[PDB]
């Protein structure tokens, strides 16, 4: 392959006041919009779930 | 020869607090000596004893759940 | 350990009240359930 | 709030630790589904969220590290204490699989037949392909030190080299193990000797599964030139780790497949 | 962004302070379950109605006062707050890693509830032993979900184990040695280390049970040649160390007050008390057994258990005694903070000495599972961990948060939970040698008299709770903000003002090399 | 970062009216003392 | 048995290469040659209703719940006997 | 048993009991001493206005605060040992007793001669005869000879339970699948309470033992009059 | 019940090259079987099986040795 | 058993001081007050002439070529039984 190591140091050096995980571009940010949404979904998901075991489902 | 017997004795094989293995033991014993008088043309007056120790010292239960495994030839120990 | 005065000072009626909210929020909810075990026991 | 003055690394805001906190929850509960309730989907999501995070907490470290710089030798120091750190803790996170082993098996109870192995159990002979497991992975380890000295001599063809048989003898070992285990006449619920047997092994085949992940991350962050001479804190963790499986299997060896049959 | 601050932080203190919130919130939490406990028994007869929601109530209460209140406030809350301060640091060493920590937290609680509503709760104990706790006498998600709830608890302070030793070895001024770093520091630095040898140990018993309750594997079910004494074995080898977890920075916290308050630069023989911790810290690990006395152990191994378990005294009795000294010849203050270390080193004393009655294998036969057990613990930690805990929060409240404690309430609260904790658990030692079990419901008529003074005193105890809710509520109304702090010179934590700056230690201290 | 800094400023909560401050505050605590009590009512309520 | 190959069995990528290729590797074909001239099949054991094996406390869930993760109906057993 | 506003332990019945008492009375002798040692100083370096706020040298005194306790543990430990192995010791007993704990009773096994087997569950507080105590009668109480050495065997069929009889200076846990052996020997007639004392449920506080201590004599046609 | 005895037959017990297990085994056997028999009052006719092999196997001075050993309470063997 | 005393096992010839008499010596104490509050006198075993004890193929060449080098009467019997 090639050295294309200090390129991407360049454009993580970028001042562009964005915080490292987002720093890489636009597909950091659905990555990690994609995350979080999983997450949140997921977590109502299990609250609701706990909700349903509570009472005597029988 | 004794039939004089009011407890099993202390044994000296199991001088501690558990004595699950002195049930065992005197359990596998006699199915063993019993085995071997009754194979041989002989006298079971001999496997007395441990018949009496582990009918002592076993849970009723145990007694009983071994019994039926040896009659299901799934009785774990090698009598 | 030194402090300059209070900012905005909490009189005594103010603390009264204070202390009376504090006690009330852990005392009423488990005065509620508690009263009513019978209730809930008796199934 | 000035430009500061010491060499330690001071990490921007992440929304990993909360997502990996997330992640937590819905594997815990979506195995309390999957155990009593008989559905998958909270662990599938669980799992998810949880790879996502690895990926990108992981990602980001890089980023901050080759990218940015800042990697002073401050905080690689500390970088080293806690991996070996955590190291410590996953022996004994192992040790408790030893202590039932030999518990059981140096005190075989009446409802085994008084004996170890327990009667009924037909263990498999240790010189076939428990042997052989034992010459890959020790050959692996060989591999692996091959690979580190072609790293700090500056040798990237042969620490490539190195690097992919050390990964492919640790992928062997698995499609081995893997075999053993369906080829096995024994089961998990076959008493303590299968609860024994596949729990320590099981845990120990994961780690090896784990280790060969981050060998391969290893490899490939070397295809990228990441990895400096001097400046490869990633691989010698992902080496350290190795050993600590390789040895772990050692004692698994003697224990359980020697020893204990 | 309270997002960004308080979410996706990476600070020390801000992290520190989701900690003291999280453990304030499970205390209430597990104080009210005491309270239920003590109302059950304070008058015969059966209140609850069933004895399994007693049994999944005093589990409950163990579970979140060990887990959720003592440690996250003494280690994640003070720990975080206060270590790089004292050391002048930055930040901790895996400052994202420590965000993880802590948000590990508020799941595994949750899990925790879900268990107690969920079929019939966990009515295990906190010890969680089976065959009670096996899929057959507990069957459903309930000791399951328990086990989850640790295993999040157990990873989330393994990983702030890392942190805190990686922290303090590798992030002091160069010049400054181990032997520099304050007490409290070091109780943070060995207390890590326990932690990080012993949970492992719980998670994989827990792994265990939890295979054998979902997985047919046999680890403690006879039936398949298991033993459930196996099961004993590993999680007290966890246990022992836990209890001793739960008070070394305690022990840290209360020789910075005592030292503080008696106006002298640094504590009495500070090498004998380094030494001290250590020791303790390694003898803890040597003596699980004695929590199995009765179990049925070899006469030989019970004796090897009472002797190790008794030598704990040497190392505990410096301490005790160096604190003393460190008071001897001191120009007192008595401030909330000094009363509640003083009260410390005498509960603490009592609790222990009661642990050495115990100690004895030939006397414990009669004493374990008694009441005189609960008297023991609730001495030492009760009256020790919470103890240095209020000692600990008065005195660095205003560092924490820039305004003072009306110092007079505060005195008042001392008073009141003084009498509360002491006419709730003397009593019990009373009950504990007369015979009383412990985990009982119910009582035979004679144990009445000492069971309900001492339910009495627990109500005393609340009435100090809420009043403490009052007394912070008052400090932030009334917005006292602090001017000048005493001792500066040594304690470095106060000398960046009170609140310090989000960022302290941008340009490290300067130590020479003399 | 350009987080706030000094008193009542370094806490996820606004500490500026005392009142909605004691009513936080009571909230807070307040939930956390009630929830054993409700758990206990609600397991009555099965069976 | 011992070991002692004469010297350099450290220092020198060289010399791991060389011990790579020369003993490591070697040694892995020689136990794949003995695990192969050995492995072939062992003969599925009588099976025998012993009640400390084949446990079932709480069905498995998945499948039917009787059967084990790497089910191997030649060699296991389910609690009945042999399937086919 | 116990009795209302009692402070220590329950009378001892047998003679390990009465040595553990007094092995107590002696313990509680010195924690009373540390304790009171330990409160006296606390209040003496809090009463003067003296002052000595500059630096100590540590060392000197540290010798006596780590001998002196040694000392002290080796006087609690050579007692305490003692009665531990004589509790243990080489008993020659005249009978053996079988206990099974199960979820919520005792049964008993007398089992050297006969076939004896019998349920021992709580007299519910509703059933009891006047003068009868709460939640501590039993049914069916295990009828034992007063002075002879007896062999318990106390195991489980079960979750765990624990055998325990506070006047004769008796605990051993019932472990399913294991048998753990104790001595009893009363030294008087009479009846001796005891309660469960390993979490086992619901009915944890609900599952007594009661022991009738009588003369040999009484004892025998008892067992033959129980089958 | 076996008199129609050719020889000692082949034992798994001790299935290689190395006997010195078989002899010695049986010679004891022999003697705990004959002492139990004669001390529970029964027939050491059972314990016969055991003289014919060790006496197949043992070497004639072994098992003189042995005897005279016995004899003077100086076998190491526990019978 | 296990261990676990913090840190500090490690660097500083202060730190191998402090682990010296901190931690060594007082070891050394213990093990010496055990190996004093259990050692007394076994009682000399009973003597049975076993063949396979008290071997004499060729007297040792000293004293008169029947005593062992450390020969201790109360405990070791000659191949005859004890001496007095
Ligand atoms: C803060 C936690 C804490 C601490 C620090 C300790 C400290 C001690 N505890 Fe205990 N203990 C617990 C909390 C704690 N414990 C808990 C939770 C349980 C019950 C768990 C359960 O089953 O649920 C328990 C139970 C427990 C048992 C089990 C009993 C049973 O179940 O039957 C035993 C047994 O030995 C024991 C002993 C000790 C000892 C010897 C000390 C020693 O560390 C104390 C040393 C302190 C002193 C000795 C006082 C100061 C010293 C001096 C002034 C010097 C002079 C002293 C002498 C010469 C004697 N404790
Ligand atoms: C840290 C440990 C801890 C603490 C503090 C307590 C506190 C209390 N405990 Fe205990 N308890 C245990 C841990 C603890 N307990 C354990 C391990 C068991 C055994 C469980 C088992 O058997 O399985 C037990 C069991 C137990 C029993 C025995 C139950 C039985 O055997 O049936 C009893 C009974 O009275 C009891 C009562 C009390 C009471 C009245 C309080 C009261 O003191 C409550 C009063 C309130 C406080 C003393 C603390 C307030 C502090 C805060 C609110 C934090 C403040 C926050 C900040 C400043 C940031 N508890
Ligand atoms: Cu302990
Ligand atoms: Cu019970
Ligand atoms: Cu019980
Ligand atoms: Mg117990
Ligand atoms: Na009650």
């Amino acid at each position: 392959f090639e050295n294309r190591v200090a390129e991407k140091q360049k454009l993580f050096q970028e001042d562009n006041g964005l915080p490292v995980h987002l720093k890489g571009g636009a597909t950091d940010n659905i990555l990690y919009r994609v995350t979080m949404t999983l997450c949140l979904g997921g977590t109502l998901y299990s609250l609701y779930c706990l909700g349903w075991a509570s009472f005597p489902h029988k | 020869k004794i039939k004089n017997y009011q407890t099993a004795p202390f044994d000296s094989r199991f001088p501690n607090q558990n004595q699950t293995r002195n049930c065992w033991q005197n359990y596998l014993d006699f199915h063993r000596c019993e085995k071997a008088m009754t194979a041989k043309g002989g006298d079971v007056s001999v496997c007395e004893w441990y018949r009496r120790v582990y009918k002592s010292l076993c849970p009723i239960s145990w007694v009983s759940t071994w019994d039926d495994r040896r009659a299901e030839g799934t009785f774990p120990g090698k009598i | 350990i030194t402090a300059k005065p209070a900012k905005t000072p909490t009189s005594p009626k103010e603390q009264a009240i204070g202390l009376s909210v504090t006690f009330l929020s852990f005392l009423l909810p488990a005065g509620w359930v508690l009263y009513h075990l019978d209730n809930y026991k008796k199934s | 709030m000035t430009h500061q003055t010491h060499a330690y690394h001071m990490v921007n805001p992440s929304p990993w630790p909360l997502t990996g906190a997330l992640s937590a929850l819905l594997m815990t509960s979506g195995l309390t589904m999957w155990f009593h309730f008989n559905s998958m989907t909270l662990l599938m999501i669980g799992l998810t969220t949880n790879m996502l995070t690895m990926y990108q907490w992981w990602r980001d470290v890089i980023r901050e590290s080759t990218f940015q710089g800042h990697h002073t030798p401050a905080v690689q120091k500390g970088l080293r204490y806690g991996m070996i750190l955590f190291i410590i803790s996953e022996v004994l996170f192992f040790t408790g699989f030893f202590w039932a082993f030999y518990h059981s098996s140096l005190a075989p109870t009446p409802e085994l037949g008084g004996c170890w192995p327990p009667t009924g159990i037909h263990p498999l002979n240790p010189l076939e392909v428990p042997l052989l497991n034992t010459s890959v992975l020790l050959a692996s380890g060989v591999s692996i030190t091959w690979a580190h000295h072609s790293l700090m001599e500056g040798d990237r063809k042969h620490m490539l080299q190195a690097l992919f048989i050390t990964i492919t003898l640790g992928v062997y070992f698995t499609l081995l193990q893997a075999s053993e285990y369906y080829e096995a006449p024994f089961t998990i619920s076959d008493g303590v000797y299968g609860s024994t047997f596949f729990v320590a092994t099981g845990f120990h085949g994961l780690h090896v599964i784990i280790g060969s992940t981050f060998l391969i991350v290893c490899f490939f962050r070397q295809l990228k030139f990441h990895f400096t001479s001097n400046h490869h804190f990633g691989f010698e963790a992902g080496a350290w780790y190795w050993h600590f499986v390789d040895v772990v299997w050692l004692f698994l060896y003697v224990s359980i497949y020697w020893w204990g049959s | 962004m309270f997002i960004n601050r308080w979410l996706f932080s990476t600070n020390h203190k801000d992290i520190g302070t989701l900690y003291l919130l999280f453990g304030a919130w499970a205390g209430m939490v597990g104080t009210a379950l005491s309270l239920l406990i003590r109302a059950e028994l304070g008058q015969p007869g059966t209140l609850l109605g069933d004895d399994q929601i007693y049994n999944v109530v005093v589990t409950a209460h163990a579970f979140v006062m060990i887990f959720f209140m003592v440690m996250p406030i003494m280690i994640g809350g003070f720990g975080n707050w206060l270590v790089p301060l004292m050391i002048g640091a930055p930040d901790m060493a895996f400052p994202r890693m420590n965000n993880m920590s802590f948000w590990l937290l508020p799941p595994s609680f949750l899990l925790l509830l879900a268990s107690s509503m969920v079929e019939a709760g966990a009515g295990t104990g906190w010890t969680v032993y089976p065959p009670l706790a096996g899929n057959l006498a507990h069957a459903g998600a309930s000791v399951d979900l328990t086990i989850f709830s640790l295993h999040l608890a157990g990873v989330s302070s393994i990983l702030g184990a890392i942190n805190f030793i990686t922290t303090i070895i590798n992030m002091k001024p160069p010049a400054m040695s181990q032997y520099q770093t304050p007490l409290f520091v070091w109780s943070v630095m060995i207390t890590a280390v326990l932690l990080l040898l012993s949970l492992p140990v719980l998670a994989a018993g827990i792994t265990m049970l939890l295979t054998d309750r979902n997985l047919n594997t046999t680890f403690f079910d006879p039936a398949g040649g298991g033993d459930p004494i196996l099961y004993q074995h590993l999680f007290w080898f966890f246990g022992h160390p836990e209890v001793y977890i739960l008070i070394l920075p305690g022990f840290g916290m209360i020789s910075h007050i005592v030292t503080y308050y008696s106006g002298k630069k640094e504590p009495f023989g500070y090498m004998g008390m380094v030494w001290a911790m250590m020791s303790i810290g390694f003898l803890g690990f040597i003596v699980w057994a004695h929590h199995m006395f009765t179990v049925g152990m070899d006469v030989d191994t019970r004796a090897y258990f009472t002797s190790a378990t008794m030598i704990i005294a040497i190392p505990t009795g410096v301490k005790v005694f160096s604190w003393l000294a460190t008071l001897h010849g001191g120009n007192i203050k008595w401030s909330p903070a000094m009363m509640w270390a003083l009260g410390f080193i005498f509960l603490f004393t009592v609790g222990g000495l009661t642990g050495i009655v115990l100690a004895n294998s030939s006397l414990d036969i009669v004493l374990h599972d008694t009441y005189y057990v609960v008297a023991h613990f609730h001495y030492v930690l009760s009256m020790g961990a919470v103890f240095a805990i209020m000692g600990g929060f008065v005195h660095w409240f205003p560092l924490f948060s820039g305004y003072t404690l009306n110092d007079t309430w505060a005195k008042i609260h001392f008073a009141i939970m003084f009498v509360g904790v002491n006419m709730t658990f003397f009593p019990q030692h009373f009950l504990g040698l007369s015979g009383m079990p412990r985990r009982y419901s119910d009582y035979p008529d004679a144990y009445t008299m000492w069971n309900t003074i001492s339910s009495m005193g627990s109500f005393i105890s609340l009435t100090a709770v809420m009043l403490m809710v009052f007394i912070i509520w008052e400090a932030f109304a009334s917005k006292r903000e602090v001017l000048t702090v005493d001792l500066t010179t040594t304690n470095l934590e106060w000398l960046n003002g009170c609140p310090p700056p989000y960022h302290t230690f941008e340009e490290p201290t300067y130590v020479n090399l003399k | 970062s350009h987080y706030e800094e000094g008193p009542g400023k370094n806490i996820p909560f606004s500490v500026e009216n005392k009142w909605r401050l004691l009513a936080m505050m009571t909230l807070f605590f307040g939930s956390g003392f009630a929830a054993p009590f409700f758990i206990v009512r609600h397991q009555l309520l099965k069976k | 048995a011992s070991a002692a190959k004469g010297d350099h069995g450290g220092t020198g990528a060289r010399t791991w290469r060389f011990l790579t290729f020369g003993l490591a590797l070697p040694s892995v074909a020689l136990c794949t040659l003995n695990s192969w001239l050995h492995s072939g099949h062992r003969e599925r054991p009588a099976f025998i209703p012993y009640h400390h094996l084949r446990i079932r406390t709480k069905p498995f869930s998945w499948g039917d719940g009787n059967h084990t993760f790497f089910h191997n109906p030649r060699v296991n057993p389910l609690p009945t006997g042999y399937e086919k | 048993m116990a009795y209302p506003m009692q402070l220590g332990f329950q009378d001892a019945t047998s003679p390990i009991m009465e040595e553990l008492l007094h092995f107590h009375d002696h313990t509680l002798m010195i924690v009373f001493l540390i304790s009171s040692l330990v409160l006296y100083i606390i209040s003496l370096m809090l009463t003067t206005k003296l002052t000595h706020t500059s630096t100590m040298d540590a060392q000197e005194v540290e010798t006596i605060w780590t001998i002196l306790p040694a000392i002290i543990l080796i006087l609690i430990a050579l007692p305490s040992l003692r009665i531990l192995y004589m509790m243990d010791e080489i008993n020659n007993p005249s009978l053996t007793v079988k206990t099974m704990g199960h979820q919520w009773y005792w049964s008993y096994e007398y089992t050297d001669y006969e076939d004896l087997s019998f349920d021992s569950y709580m007299i519910p507080t509703s059933e009891l005869k006047p003068g009868e105590l709460r939640l501590l009668e039993v049914d069916n109480r295990v009828v034992l000879p007063m002075e002879m050495t007896i062999r318990m065997l106390v195991s489980s069929e079960d979750v765990l339970h624990s055998w325990a009889v506070p006047s004769l200076g008796l605990k051993t846990d019932a472990i399913p699948g294991r048998l753990n052996q104790t001595t009893l020997m009363s030294s008087r007639p009479g009846l001796y309470y005891g309660q469960c004392s390993e979490i086992c449920g619901s009915n944890h506080s609900f599952m007594p033992i009661v022991l009738e201590l009588v003369p040999l004599k009484y004892f025998e046609k008892w067992s033959a009059s129980m089958l």
